[PDB]
RNA sequence: CUACCCAUGUCCAGGGUGAAGUUCAGGUAACACUGAAUGGAGGCCCGAACCCACGCACGUUGAAAAGUGCGGGGAUGAGGU
RNA sequence: AUGAGUAGCGAAAGAGGGGUGAGAAUCCCCUCCACCGAAUGCCUAAGGUUUCCUGAGGAAGGCUCGUCCGCUCAGGGUUAGUCGGGACCUAAGCCGAGGCCGAAAGGCGUAGGCGAUGGACAACAGGUUGAUAUUCCUGUACCACCUCCUCACCAUUUGAGCAAUGGGGGGACGCAGGAGGAUAGGGUAAGCGCGGUAUUGGAUAUCCGCGUCCAAGCAGUUAGGCUGGGAAAUAGGCAAAUCCGUUUCCCAAAGGCUGAGCUGUGAUGGCGAGCGCGAAGUUCCUGAUUCCACACUGCCAAGAAAAGCCUCUAGCGAGGUGAGAGGUGCCCGUACCGCAAACCGACACAGGUAGGCGAGGAGAGAAUCCUAAGGUGAUCGAGAGAACUCUCGUUAAGGAACUCGGCAAAAUGACCCCGUAACUUCGGGAGAAGGGGUGCUCUGUUAGGGUGCAAGCCCGAGAGAGCCGCAGUGAAUAGGCCCAGGCGACUGUUUAGCAAAAACACAGGUCUCUGCGAAGCCGUAAGGCGAAGUAUAGGGGCUGACGCCUGCCCGGU
């Protein structure tokens, strides 16, 4: 069974990276909610 | 000509290919090639906006000057080659200056013949002239429309066109499917046939051979479900429900003429 | 860069006391000191002619005591070999 | 993950089957033709890796939120990743 | 709590003897018997993040105890010029100065630069600890870069030399199929080395065991494959032209670029059966899926790019080119697992995981069956051998009566040889069917072939002889076939995870739209799909190869 989470770190941190979440206006709100909440692992 | 195949299996049953009697040599030289990203319909919106295309055998483009903008310099035919991307064989002539360019080989060219592209050239099968010097009753191809852009209209294999009249600033031209077109008289159109004359009657045979040519298959209208196509549904091979069979978008496709009625090219067209 | 600020501590192992008998000395340097610095550090400090320098860098061990989930800082060690007939150092 | 698609490398144990040609001999005014040898094309055949789920049996608070067992269909191209 | 000490204890061979310890079916030892071995074995990505190492600890974490460990404690463990990735290039795609003058945002447009699974490139062979090793060490090399220098040669204004973000060549490309050349490996075949001749009858050498080697680099040499060369002239390669490019003559083998290997070095070493030491260390045969190599030929679907490279001048130019010495050469990745008990699967879950290696005997086989190197006994057991359940094994007489139905199961299979119907689109159908001979020993180191110079090795055709059992591909394992019938022509694809087809696709037919800024599409503009295309082309609908065919109705829409 080719299960649904096949991890590959380059394919991860270029979708969900810090810079890849810094490539729109809507990318900043994703970090902005993530800052005003109080989360520790800010990006992925 | 056209070669048949005896049926070694049920695949090559009706399969006819060409014999490649014309194509002498197999090496397009490096100075004229070009890379081709295949597309299949998509570009930066990534959406399938042309159906039925994708992934044949990969290709490397052969750059052809349809312009024939070299003037007064005598050429000389050297090699006739294959060309994937279009229906016609192409000829690599060698000019006296060494500026190697491709052309479209007309029906009757051979290796080692001469072609002048100059504006006062002798009329012969393969030459390039402007339209004012060309007389009524000749066989014309590589017809262009805006003067000096490069060959536009009759360009694919097996085809030709014909001049009918020389008014002056306009030139009467008869195209394929009989359409008469007024054409600006400062256009440069070559003289001859276009030189396959058997690309139509190529019975493909397989489905794999006409995937290789960059076609992906075509699902019918009355097979898709009634949101994905406006013919479908029905409890089994149901007929054309809606009157006048519509496209997969909201247009009918039998007799529904689709030119802009207020097109800016009304003045140039006489018949259709 | 200032030479005495480059190093932090030597290394005391069985690998150390073996290689200290083999005319070469391990050193625990900080994370960003380049290899040509470490070579040029030792002659600027001790004047001892250096054969070559090799650099490792460890990673963080998962040490935990009680509840908390800390990780040890990385250590960038450096093996430095000396030339023949050069001055040994304690 | 998957559905197609884009550039890019990569893999497929062996055996069979034998066309288009080619050459020689014969044959014809000469091409048609004929026989040998050669040559080896095929969404060609049988069958592993490898894909793939048809047929039963087992499972079903299962080894497993879709499997294993005994066999099965493709396996040099509309192929597999 | 209940069910109840009831279901389950996650595929698999151990049993015994010593040792540890309070305690041990399990832990550690030795012994044999076990199991995989185109993988349950070695390397290495993806990822995992300390699990790897040694030393203690058993409260929990193991579907069980447990002295043990992938667990909990304190220590310890990865070393590079070279390859893996950077300072080398580039496609896909993306990011994108201006500009495209966008209900605010904002898709992002060339320039320019990211981005490798590609191209490019300098290094291997032997030891080594309880963990690293084309990095440490010992040997032996190269690679660019720099002269504190030493020798050379040439030249400082026709003045040697450099060679560019410019020009050109070259890098530079696919699929099948088959010789040829060489090689890892394999045989122990001969010869040699070392060890042993046994007590179960026999066998002193007529026997048995094990070992029968070595690169990179350098120097030569080479199977071959390519490619005509010379000389003049130039509307070109944005300028420049000696280089290309063409155009004319002159010669038709030479030359070049190329290279797998070969031999000499390397080796006055290092390995090496064996007891820190160390012998012989040859020849023959077999023979690739790797190498020459996309090299050749053939087919058609017409098979990336740019930079190292090499050359041309522009331009740079007073000290350079060549050689030798001396010298510099950075960051990451490096442990350990990697068909797995260290990853994805909630778990120490019978699943999945790209790539390189891939042993012998029979065999065409990477099939199968035991086996090598190497790895494993896998985490609940012992004891009666029960109804029942399942995977399995046999059944005399009977054969589809069973049943929705030959579902299931047996039956057939291998290679050689004989023989093959209807119909046929002449390709097939066909391996149709239907039967037959296969073992061992002797004529035989065979007829004959390969190989070699012979010597010897491999390949083993047919027969004659004869012995054997019921049998003779004795094991494993590799078609069940024949008659018709519709439906789909066909190989293909979907109902991941009920439903593989009679559905879709399909070649071909076919009516119609569409003259190039096509039509159609994305969707309110752009922009650059269609298409570096142009009616023998491209969207759309309708049917489904081929063969025979496609008639009537324009009133309503």
């Amino acid at each position: 069974m080719k299960r649904t989470f096949q991890p590959n770190n380059r394919k991860r941190s270029k979708v969900h990276g810090f810079r890849s979440r810094m490539s729109s206006k809507n990318g900043r709100l994703v970090l902005a909610r993530r800052r005003r909440k109080g989360r520790k692992v800010l990006s992925a | 000509a056209i070669k048949k195949y005896k049926p070694t299996s049920n695949g090559r049953r009706g399969m006819t290919t060409s014999d490649f009697a014309e194509i002498t040599t197999d090496k397009p030289e490096k100075s004229l090639l070009a890379p081709l990203h295949k597309k299949g319909g998509r570009n930066n919106q990534g959406k399938l906006t042309v159906r039925h295309q994708g992934g044949g055998h990969k290709r490397q483009y052969r750059v052809i000057d349809f312009k024939r903008d070299k003037d007064g310099i005598p050429g000389r035919v050297a090699t006739v080659e294959y060309d994937p991307n279009r229906s016609a064989n192409i000829a690599l002539i060698n000019y006296a200056d060494g500026e190697k360019r491709y052309i479209l080989a007309p029906k009757g060219i051979q290796v080692g013949t001469e072609i002048m592209s100059g504006p006062e050239a002798d009329i012969k099968v393969g030459n390039a002239l402007p339209l004012i010097n060309i007389p009524v009753g000749t066989v014309v191809h590589n017809i262009e429309l805006k003067p000096g852009k490069g060959g536009q209209l009759v360009r694919s294999a097996g085809t030709s066109a014909q001049v009918l009249g020389k008014e002056g600033k306009y030139v009467l031209v008869r195209l394929n499917s009989g359409e008469v077109r007024m054409i600006l008289s400062a256009c440069r159109a070559s003289i001859g046939q276009v030189g396959n004359e058997q690309h139509e009657l190529i019975n493909i045979g397989k489905a794999g051979r006409s995937r290789w040519k960059g076609i992906r298959p075509t699902v019918r209208g009355s097979v898709m479900n009634p949101n994905d196509h406006p013919h479908g549904g029905g409890e089994g091979r149901a007929p054309i429900g809606r009157k006048s069979p519509m496209s997969p978008w909201g247009k009918p496709t039998l007799g529904f003429k689709t030119r802009k009625k207020k097109n800016k090219s009304d003045k140039f067209i006489v018949r259709r | 860069k200032d030479p005495r600020d480059v190093l932090k501590r030597p290394v005391i192992t069985e690998r150390s006391a073996d290689l200290m008998t083999e005319k070469k000395y391990t050193f625990e340097v900080d994370v960003r000191a380049n290899k040509t610095e470490v070579k040029d550090a030792v002659e600027s400090i001790f004047g001892v002619k250096v054969d070559k320098v090799n650099i490792m860098n460890y990673k963080g061990k998962s040490k935990r005591v009680g509840r908390y989930t800390g990780m040890t800082s990385r250590r960038r060690k450096a093996i430095v070999k000396l030339t023949a007939d050069s001055k040994e150092i304690e």
